[PDB]
């Protein structure tokens, strides 16, 4: 193998000089004389003998003229049903302090894209329990689903949610990528996956692999930890022929440290401050991401939203790249309703009257219908006021908060910020509430009985229980 | 863009947001006494 | 040692 | 004096010199020092310049080392010589900074001597992974109604203060750093917190001033209190959160709970935003470099709770980000947002109000939230947060006016648990919506005074207890019914 | 006291070593033989 | 083929030039004789008349080439100096020739084991005693190196010695121990 | 050591020493001009070649043209003789009175005073001026700045504080003009040599006076800040006086570190501005404070660029300042001067425990009915006054009273509006909008308390309008 020798270090990126055996794009090469592992992957040929790389960790502590020694391949990490339960990072080590993962099979992190004829057109509506998701926006086994959303909106309580109820009704060995979130959520997520029985760590009896980089990584690590994630993924799909899950959070890191390394790396800013790549490398990992003939990976992604903007280029980027999108909107979580779904902005594209059935479809579009004409009234109710509004609008306006507040739900991992018990709803009681709402067959009660509910059945329940009380 | 008056969130989306939920508390609070 | 001696010198000079 | 001067000053001065390599400034301009050699020298590790001066070995590039000056660039000309010190950034670390004011690089400024340190720390140390963490479960107490009640705090979170200028930050912060002195000199020993104080960027006379209230309050001889203020060079202020953060990650290595407030990092991200454009990196939004996402979030993740297997430290931050005209959709203000575990959002329109300190209980978010209270406080608290929610949709109204008027709070003022607990009680439970408004302060006012004054023993079984019991529920509606009455 | 003990400390820290500037080949010398000792 | 290092790295364009023909050079074993004909054309390229004419930007290219390999093939180089004052020639860095043939001399120097010793006095010193500074300074040195000397005096120092070899220095001088004992007393 | 020109762009000029090449911020002087042209070291480029900073017109210099190092920062005159004088950046008399003939001289590039310097008494300093007595009011030695865009009146309420505090003060006075007009240098001389307070006959002179103005070269508009700096804190230092710095404008020091910042080769930031701007900003600013060897009223003011009080020089001149007057185009347009924003205007020392709980509860007050009708506008402006409850028709009508009332004629405006310059003692102002604030003159029209002194004039103009 070829031996290097650093020539420049600044910030994150290394430029390394090989007198001999140029070592390929994008491969990895170790850096020799540190405590720890140093990993630089190859990013550019400047001339010269010289490479331009991107440092998996820290460059403290480097040296110009410090020997690097190619290891004539991408980062290879280690997969197979061995890495079940365990943590890795960016480069495939353990860092949950359980020892090596013993694997028989290494996988690199950079791979193609399985091309056209390996693609899948089956879909099958991915039933969640969660009223809103499953009513309007439906999710399918083993499409791109994606979760859109401020800061502080729910992102991160709704994946864990889906989590729960999906990966524990599931027997297909799901994955979760963390790509640059704090570090107590993955301390939290791991201690829950440990109470609750999906992390074995005796007579490993596992089903979800953990991968984590996160906000203190440099952005190498925290632009290559979603590849890795995928990579694990990619070998539960090809070689097992399983249903894998890929849960990702958040997505949208992996942009921004591409954008942290591109003015370093030498490129000429775009808009907003993004790289000059970030369409075709958004591309190229999320092409990876997808169901084949071989298998299939029901991909569950958290998508940052910068400042709510939904039109910033990472957030507009990453629409085109999913199937059924689930915008949680701030006004509506500034409610009190959640999840935060935006019904007017969620979309599945299996909302398809020959898909969900003519029922679902038909119920969907009334809510989605009746809520736009609520906030085409608001304007006439800000102005005029909702006494001189017709019998006809104030009732529509009536069934639309209820609709509002029915579209809520408690969920089992929010109890500690509700203390409400974790409710799971079909998508038959979903169907029917909702009809039953906008029929109008509970006029009658108050609205504050929807809210925080199952089925229309504990909505009736409440109801007696706030006109007795009250 | 309809509903614009309450995504602003100024002086007339407010006094919307109090017009129409004091008009369907006590909406409520007299549905619960027919029931 | 020029330094060692002044240094303690010229602060005994000092008093 | 008249001849400790000499005796073990100049005896003891260790005046060996050695064999050191060294380089040559081949320019210097704007404290952005190239230098010719230093074949050796490592990224980020400080070198010492021929006038006594000190820097960070920041660009290394094929035929020179960009040395960023930890000082004026006044005194260095071209030719001189650059020596090594071969160790990276690091600042002295340990329990004798607790009274001391110190600059970016551990040094004594309020003329006290010398710091008895004997451990030094890196500035630049990786933050604990996954195993060593443990959940945030420790209230910390700021003495603030708003902040206790409605957006509480843990043991290890990182809670952001955020607002334009002049709304009340660094009152939150000093209020929170006053509180700790009822816990540090009580018995308890692990409900002591260890402040820390981080002023970048800010005028100097302010870090006077507020040394000046912090030892009045004698609130200093817990804290302590690192300056890079305005006349300080930038590597200066870019590095003081990091040192101060090591300050603190001492102790929360060490079984023992600090607090480090950084005022501000918008300032610290200026700073790094210059030292890096003189340095002739790309800049990106605004001006900034790249990396200032990850300039501010590999400092706030060094902000955890640790386990038992690792002591069961902790250090909880507070940064405090000002925005231009309320836009919080800025660049650096949707960073910091986005790194830490809740806010506390302040308004100039709530401000004049009267509503102070102008906390915003609608934007105002606790990621951690229930977790990091006591009881009594939270039995109390989720009511009076529903109810004052309810208020705010409708602006029932009384009571929702009245528990606001319960919310606004003096300055350097921070109470007790258990008297916000019992004043946010008579609050909630009715007994003030025959009250008028005007006078609701100043029947707080008199009702703690005759609380603490005559009913030490209930108050000592809330702090003892941690719950409002039957029994205690009882006594305190006795007192409140009794006191209205004498009002 | 202490205002006085301070300022003439400083004004006597100013004096010696503006005295022995102004006040011997021999650290050529003792420079050749200390080089030396470095090997 | 791949490039052979020097013992030293000059950058720009001037180290470029510079590297190459140490690597061309030293492929087939004539650095010397190239050095002897750099610093040749050095000299001849410091003549009033080429340099007023090739350095002039507003003469052709061409002519310029045509006049360099005149003189080039007149001075009787060898092919290796043809090629390099050609291409030098070619790509316009008529201005770059004498620094071309410094960095190529301090290659060359760095090649013959000649590190740079600098030794500063308050006054000039005797030279017995600077015979003993250079025999006990060539003990910091690997057999095969040389001592190439520069001694300057500042009488600021007050007295002492400041050596730097390569890049190894120390500071023996009297000014730097009173500042040292100073900052000392005072802190 | 002597060097030659080998560039000139502009301001910067740089330099080739042949030996002893000179330190950073030193003064260089160049050979053959009709005056003096002096160069500040501002940068080393290798190849012994320094990047100075002219601080007069580079015009006729010429590639190889001879300058010489003089060994020191640019000096300039201090001490009592400076006063009733005016001087240049450079520190040389521009009143054709002959040279400063004093004994010391000072380098105006100083070091910031240390930490353990600092004085923390927060007296307050009553000026006479309604809004800024009531809402912000100042202290005696702390840092003031009067924020507002072109026109609004920052020239106006600093000469009306100079005629108020000024000439009423005990210790000095110093002016450094920073970039403004000339003839309203000229105005500000002349006003004062008739008011004895600059005295051409004897050694009673009060102030003294440094202008660099907008005439001048960036470099000079750049260092004239810094020359009356230098010049204040000789007053500071090595009189133990109590000084009074009135700065006008400082936000011209930052617009010349811009321009030439711009040639100087170091990529722009924000708004084009020089990557240094908080830096410089800070070493400038930290040198105009009191320390316990003397005080410095510092009345600073500072232009705003297109009215965006976010841009980054006075976002970033906010931080420095003990009190802030933040004037506003929007009400000046209403006529109501001064123009000073009684909901931006902020200051320290407004607390309870320093200014007494009455003054404090009145400008709460006044500042909360303010914040109410400001919240009322926007249904004011378009569902017409009549659709407000009583209350916030009362909560309007006050309101619109108190802001007539935060008016008052200066008595610098003795000459472009006519009316007498009233001064109203802090009691009168508390007194007024307590009574304006409990509602006893809810009779009164409006336009009775527009641009009044006290109260009872308000009163007497209602009395005569009927
Ligand atoms: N809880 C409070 N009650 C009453 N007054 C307050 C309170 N908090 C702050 N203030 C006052 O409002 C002003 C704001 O001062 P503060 O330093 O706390 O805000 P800031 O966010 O740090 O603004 P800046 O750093 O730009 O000066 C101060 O004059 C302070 O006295
Ligand atoms: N289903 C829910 N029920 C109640 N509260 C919720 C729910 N989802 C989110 N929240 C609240 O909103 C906050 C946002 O948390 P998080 O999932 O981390 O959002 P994000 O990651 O997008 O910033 C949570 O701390 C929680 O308090
Ligand atoms: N306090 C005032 N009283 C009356 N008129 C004023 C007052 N302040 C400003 N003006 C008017 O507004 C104009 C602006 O004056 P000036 O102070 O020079 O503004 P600026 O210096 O900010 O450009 C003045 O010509 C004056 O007519
Ligand atoms: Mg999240
Ligand atoms: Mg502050
Ligand atoms: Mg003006």
């Amino acid at each position: 193998a070829a031996t290097g020798r650093i020539v420049a270090v600044i910030g994150a990126v290394v430029d390394v000089q090989f007198d001999e055996g140029l070592p390929p794009i994008l491969n990895a090469l170790e850096v020799q004389g540190r405590e720890t592992r140093l990993v630089l992957e190859v990013a550019q040929h400047l001339g010269e003998s010289t490479v331009r790389t991107i440092a998996m960790d820290g460059t403290e502590g480097l040296v110009r003229g410090q020997k690097v020694l190619d290891s004539g391949a991408p980062i290879k990490i280690p997969v197979g049903p061995e890495t079940l339960g365990r943590i890795m990072n960016v480069i495939g080590e353990p860092i949950d302090e359980r020892g090596p993962i013993k694997t028989k099979q290494f996988a690199p992190i950079h791979a193609e894209a399985p091309e056209f004829m390996e693609m899948s057109v089956e879909q099958e509506i991915l039933v969640t329990g969660i009223k809103v998701v499953d009513l309007l926006a439906p999710y399918a086994k083993g499409g791109k689903i994606g979760l859109f959303g401020g800061a502080g909106v729910g992102k991160t309580v709704l994946i864990m949610e889906l989590i729960n109820n999906v990966a524990k009704a599931h027997g297909g060995y799901s994955v979760f990528a963390g790509v640059g979130e704090r570090t107590r959520e993955g301390n939290d997520l791991y201690h829950e996956m440990i109470e609750s029985g999906v992390i074995n760590l005796k007579d490993a009896t596992s089903k979800v692999a953990l991968v984590y980089g996160q906000m203190n990584e440099p952005p190498g690590a925290r632009a290559r930890v979603a590849l890795t994630g995928l990579t694990v993924a990619e070998y539960f799909r090809d070689q097992e022929g399983q249903d894998v899950l890929l849960f990702i959070d958040n997505i949208f890191r992996f942009t921004q440290a591409g954008s942290e390394v591109s003015a370093l790396l030498g490129r000429i800013p775009s808009a907003v401050g993004y790289q000059p790549t970030l369409a075709t490398d958004m591309g190229t990992m999320q092409e990876r991401i997808t169901t084949t003939k071989k298998g299939s990976i029901t991909s569950v992604q958290a998508i940052y939203v910068p400042a709510d903007d939904l039109t910033d280029p990472a957030p507009a980027t990453t629409f085109a790249h999913l199937d059924a999108t689930t915008v949680l909107s701030r006004a509506i979580a500034e409610l009190g309703i959640y999840p935060a779904v935006d019904p007017l902005d969620s979309t599945s594209r299996i909302m398809d009257p020959n898909i969900v059935g003519s029922e679902h479809y038909d119920v969907a579009r009334g809510v989605q219908k009746i809520l736009q004409d609520y906030k085409s009234l608001q304007d006439i109710i800000a102005i005029l006021g909702m006494d001189e509004l017709s019998e006809e609008d104030k009732l529509t306006v009536s069934r639309a908060r209820k609709i509002q507040r029915f579209l809520s739900q408690p969920f089992q991992v929010a109890e500690v910020f509700t203390g409400h018990m974790g409710k799971l709803v079909p998508l038959k009681e979903t169907i029917k509430g909702f009809q039953q709402i906008l029929a109008g067959e509970y006029d009658h009660l108050p609205e504050q009985a929807f809210y925080m509910v199952g089925p229309i059945e504990e909505a009736v329940a409440k109801a007696d229980k706030l006109a007795e009380e009250h | 863009g309809a509903g614009s008056i309450r995504e602003a969130g100024g002086a007339f989306g407010k006094r919307e947001q109090a017009e129409e939920e004091r008009y369907f508390r006590a909406q409520s609070r007299e549905q619960l006494a027919a029931l | 040692q020029k330094l060692f001696v002044d240094k303690i010198r010229e602060y005994k000079s000092k008093r | 004096e008249m001849s400790s001067i000499l005796e073990e000053r100049i005896l003891g001065a260790d005046t060996s010199v050695d064999l050191e390599e060294t380089g040559r400034v081949l320019s210097i301009g704007d404290g952005i020092a190239r230098v010719h050699g230093l074949r050796n020298v490592q990224a980020e590790e400080m070198v010492e310049f021929s006038s006594g001066l000190k820097g960070m070995s920041l660009n290394l590039e094929p035929d020179n080392v960009g040395v960023v000056v930890f000082g004026n660039d006044k005194l260095i000309k071209e030719g001189d010589i650059v020596k090594r010190t071969g160790a990276i950034v690091d600042v002295p670390v340990g329990e004798e900074l607790l009274g001391r004011v110190v600059d970016a690089l551990g040094n004594a400024i309020d003329g006290k001597g010398p710091i008895g340190s004997k451990t030094r720390r890196r500035v630049g140390l990786k933050a604990p992974g996954i195993i060593p963490r443990i959940s945030v479960r420790e209230p910390m107490q700021t003495g603030i109604k708003a902040v206790d009640s409605l957006v509480p705090i843990g043991r290890g979170q990182r809670e952001l203060i955020i607002g334009d200028r002049q709304t009340g930050k660094t009152s939150i912060a000093i209020d929170t750093i006053i509180n700790q002195k009822r816990f540090n000199d009580g018995s308890d020993e692990k409900k002591k917190l260890y402040c820390i104080y981080v002023a970048i960027g800010q005028k100097r006379s302010t870090v006077a001033q507020l040394v000046k209230r912090l030892t009045d309050a004698d609130a200093m001889k817990y804290t302590i209190v690192v300056s890079a203020t305005a006349s300080d060079a930038a590597p200066l202020q870019y590095l003081a959160p990091y040192s101060g953060c090591s300050m603190g990650e001492y102790f929360r290595d060490n079984g023992k709970h600090a607090l480090i407030i950084y005022d501000d990092l918008s300032k610290q991200a200026v700073a790094y935003r210059q030292m890096s454009l003189l340095l002739r990196r790309p800049p990106g939004r605004e001006a900034y470099p790249g990396d200032v996402f990850y300039l501010h979030s590999r400092l706030l993740e060094r902000a955890a709770k640790m386990n038992d297997a690792f002591g069961g430290g902790s250090l909880t931050a507070l940064p405090v980000i000002e925005t231009q005209a309320g836009d919080v959709s800025a660049y650096i203000p949707t960073n910091v947002i986005s790194i830490t575990d809740g806010q506390i959002f302040l308004e100039t329109e709530l401000f004049y109000k009267g509503i102070r300190p102008a906390i915003n209980v609608g934007l105002s978010v606790s990621r951690v939230g229930s977790a990091a209270q006591t009881r009594a406080m939270k039995q109390v608290a989720g009511t009076m947060k529903l109810e004052l929610a309810q208020y705010r949709e409708v602006a029932l109204l009384s009571r929702g006016v009245r528990l606001t008027e319960l919310l606004k709070q003096g300055q350097y003022s921070p109470m007790a648990i258990e008297e916000q607990v019992a004043v946010i009680y008579a609050g909630v439970r009715g007994y003030l919506d025959k009250l008028e408004p005007s006078k609701i302060t100043k029947f707080e006012n008199a009702f703690l005074s005759h609380v603490v004054s005559q009913h030490q023993a209930l108050l000592g079984t809330i702090r003892a207890d941690g719950k409002i019991s039957e029994q205690s529920d009882a006594k305190l509606k006795e007192i409140v019914t009794n006191f209205l009455a004498g009002f | 006291q202490n205002m006085m003990r301070r300022k003439e400390q400083e004004h006597m820290i100013n004096w010696v070593e503006k005295h022995v500037v102004q006040s011997t080949i021999a650290k050529c010398i003792a420079d050749l033989k200390l080089l030396a000792k470095k090997a | 083929a791949k490039l052979v290092r020097p013992p030293v790295q000059v950058y720009g364009i001037e180290g470029r030039y510079a590297t190459a023909l140490y690597s061309a050079a030293s492929k087939q074993n004539k650095l010397e004789q190239v050095e002897k004909e750099l610093l040749r054309v050095a000299q001849i390229l410091k003549e009033p008349k080429v340099a007023a004419s090739v350095l002039n930007p507003y003469v052709k290219r061409s002519i310029k080439v045509k006049s360099l390999n005149d003189i080039t093939a007149k001075e009787r180089f060898s092919p290796l100096t043809t090629n390099l004052i050609n291409l030098l020639a070619e790509n316009g860095r008529l201005s770059n020739t004498q620094g071309v043939v410094s960095a190529f001399s301090t290659m060359m120097s760095v090649h013959r084991g000649e590190v740079p010793c600098t030794v500063t006095s308050a006054s000039p010193l005797e030279e017995a005693t600077l015979s003993e500074l250079k025999t006990v300074l060539k003990s910091f040195l690997s057999q095969g190196q040389v001592l190439k000397l520069e001694a300057k005096t500042d009488p600021s120092i007050l007295g002492g010695m400041i050596v730097r070899i390569g890049e190894k220095y120390v500071d023996m001088s009297v000014k730097t121990k009173i500042q040292k004992l100073g900052r000392a007393m005072r802190e």
